[PDB]
RNA sequence: GUGGGAGAGGGUGGUGGAAUUCCCGGAGUAGCGGUGAAAUGCGCAGAUACCGGGAGGAACGCCGAUGGCGAAGGCAGCCACCUGGUCCACCCGUGACGCUGAGGCGCGAAAGCGUGGGGAGCAAACCGGAUUAGAUACCCGGGUAGUCCACGCCCUAAACGAUGCGCGCUAGGUCUCUGGGUCUCCUGGGGGCCGAAGCUAACGCGUUAAGCGCGCCGCCUGGGGAGUACGGCCGCAAGGC
């Protein structure tokens, strides 16, 4: 699964300022803790291919905040990405 | 000649345990009885058959049987 | 940790040091499993409605546990593994869903 | 030589022919019948009349091995599976039960061609 | 984000009963089967019908729906695990982060191919029996590939709603699945059937547009020749684009 407070320990860690649930930095947190689980599900499980589906579909989803986030402060997007080890 | 839940009183539909009320929702034949003769809802339907096709398994409900008369 | 339900239905013509022998063996391998028992019933000798390894009846055990969830088809295997139980059914507790209420 | 008093009677019926099998309280047949069994050969084996004779000289047959009540067990549909039970009645057999055992499979076979 | 939900969405391992085939056993005789009617076939080495025991494969009656899920292909016994998508309520967080999408990459019914298993029923080819003018077919009795599993290819279809994706607008009515509500009704989100305005060659479509608009992609420009030929690319091949 994910429990709510693996949930918890990703979001009360990467929010700007207390409460901020949604902000782009915890999207792309909870986006990236989702994706790792189903890839570590699909290096088994090579023939489940609708999850797979899924997961191209969360993959390009960071991208796109991603690449918002690039195009509007540089300097917090490579926090980000070092911090998560990404792209 | 009216429905099944008609006859009955607040009971639960996912225990799989109960026999006594769940032999009353199979037929004459072991067969799981349509809405129109149950009464019931479609998630209620639903959701007995499932709690049957379990007591049936654990041998407290039959898979089937025979016609008397005929 | 989840809430599931240990059913058993073993053979119904043993004799005591007999049947509590494998009630002490399920038990065993539960607690060897990580589970936690949290209430039991024995509702005994019934009538099933079908013939189960070739007899009218069978004998039945119900626990509700808690336990490790990556176990709990492992503990499935080992409860099976024992010779004169003849069913064992493992389930997620549910909420009791109603009707007529 | 029996003496089996009280029996079961089996009434398998086809569209192609009928037949009974009499047993005994616990299974073991004891004679049978079926269209062909009297003169009947072809399709004419699978009418009712010869539904009727099958089951009448299975009873018969019975008779000479001292019997009197019996259970009906019925397997099958093609004309004449009523039939039988109708002669097999009025038999001088008394009937206790009757009743329908027809399997049918929770779907295991592909059938044949002419059957789907 | 939080809370609540429905579902044959996928993948993995277990498991249950019904039926068929076979094998062992009891009991019992002369037929069973099969069709328009028959014959081949099986049966005195004892079948068929009946009862008990085992083996093995495949598919899951009723529930089942005019139902549900999925991007499509497609998905139905029960259990557990791993996981995808989605709906409502609350109106809490970011602050335009949106839409489409040539190419690419991935999925992709069935049949087909390779290697290794498995094989009960069915069954292309095939072997027989009939019918017919003939029968190379329908109908009957056999039967191999195959159907099943693993891994790897193949990339087709009436892959059909023959209806590309998204958003906004434009009467209602009736049936329905599934949420929330002050629960007759109202309100979201699916599936249907009638119908306003409108559209349409007509049939018909009509808040699940084929209406009124905008964005973006695919595609069309007489029939036969022909999805052929030539070239290229893919494929073990079949063959595909
Ligand atoms: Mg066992
Ligand atoms: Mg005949
Ligand atoms: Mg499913
Ligand atoms: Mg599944
Ligand atoms: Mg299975
Ligand atoms: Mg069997
Ligand atoms: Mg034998
Ligand atoms: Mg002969
Ligand atoms: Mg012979
Ligand atoms: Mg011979
Ligand atoms: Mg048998
Ligand atoms: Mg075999
Ligand atoms: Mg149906
Ligand atoms: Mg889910
Ligand atoms: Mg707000
Ligand atoms: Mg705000
Ligand atoms: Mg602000
Ligand atoms: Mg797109
Ligand atoms: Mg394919
Ligand atoms: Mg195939
Ligand atoms: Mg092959
Ligand atoms: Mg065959
Ligand atoms: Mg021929
Ligand atoms: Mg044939
Ligand atoms: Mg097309
Ligand atoms: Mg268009
Ligand atoms: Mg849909
Ligand atoms: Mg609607
Ligand atoms: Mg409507
Ligand atoms: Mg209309
Ligand atoms: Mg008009
Ligand atoms: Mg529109
Ligand atoms: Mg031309
Ligand atoms: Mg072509
Ligand atoms: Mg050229
Ligand atoms: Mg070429
Ligand atoms: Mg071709």
């Amino acid at each position: 699964p994910i429990t709510k407070e693996e949930k918890q320990k990703v979001i009360q860690e990467f929010a700007r300022f207390p409460g901020d649930t949604g902000s782009t930095e915890v999207q792309v947190a909870l986006l990236t803790l989702r994706i790792n689980r189903l890839s570590e599900h699909l290096k088994v499980h090579k023939k489940d291919h609708h999850s797979h589906r899924g997961l191209l579909m969360m993959v390009g989803q960071r991208r796109r905040l991603l690449r918002y986030l690039q195009r509007e402060d540089p300097e917090r997007y490579r926090a980000l990405i070092e911090k998560l080890g990404i792209r | 000649k009216a429905k099944v839940k008609a006859t009955l009183g607040e009971f639960d539909l996912r225990d799989y345990r109960n026999v006594e009320v769940l032999k009353r929702f199979l037929s004459e034949t072991g067969k799981i009885l349509p809405r129109r003769r149950t009464g019931l809802s479609a998630k209620e339907q639903r959701i007995l058959a499932k709690t049957i096709k379990r007591a049936r398994i654990l041998g407290l409900l039959p898979f089937t049987e025979k016609l008397v008369r005929k | 940790m989840r809430r599931y339900e240990v059913n058993i239905v073993l053979n119904p013509n043993l004799d005591q040091s007999q049947l509590a022998l494998e009630k002490e063996i399920i038990q065993r391998a539960l607690e060897n499993y990580g589970a936690r028992v949290e209430k039991v019933e024995e509702l005994g000798l019934r009538r099933l409605a079908y013939p189960i390894a070739k007899d009218p009846q069978g004998y039945f055990l119900w626990y509700q546990v808690e336990m490790p969830e990556d176990r709990v088809n492992d503990l499935a295997r080992e409860l099976r593994i024992r010779d004169n139980v003849r069913r064992v059914m493992v389930v997620k507790s549910q909420e009791p869903f109603l009707a007529n209420a | 030589k029996r003496q089996v008093a009280s029996g079961r009677a089996y009434i398998h019926a086809s569209y192609n022919n009928t037949i009974v099998t009499i047993t005994d309280p616990d299974g073991n047949p004891i004679t049978w019948s079926s269209g062909g069994v009297i003169g009947y050969k072809g399709s004419r084996k699978g009418t009712p009349y010869a539904a009727q004779l099958a089951a009448l000289d299975a009873a018969k047959k019975a008779m000479a091995y001292g019997m009197q009540s019996v259970d009906v067990i019925v397997r099958g549909t093609g004309a004449g599976r009523e039939q039988a039970i109708r002669a097999l009645q009025a038999s001088g057999l008394q009937v206790k039960s009757i009743v329908d055992d027809t399997p049918v499979p929770h779907n295991g076979c592909r059938p044949k061609k002419k059957f789907r």
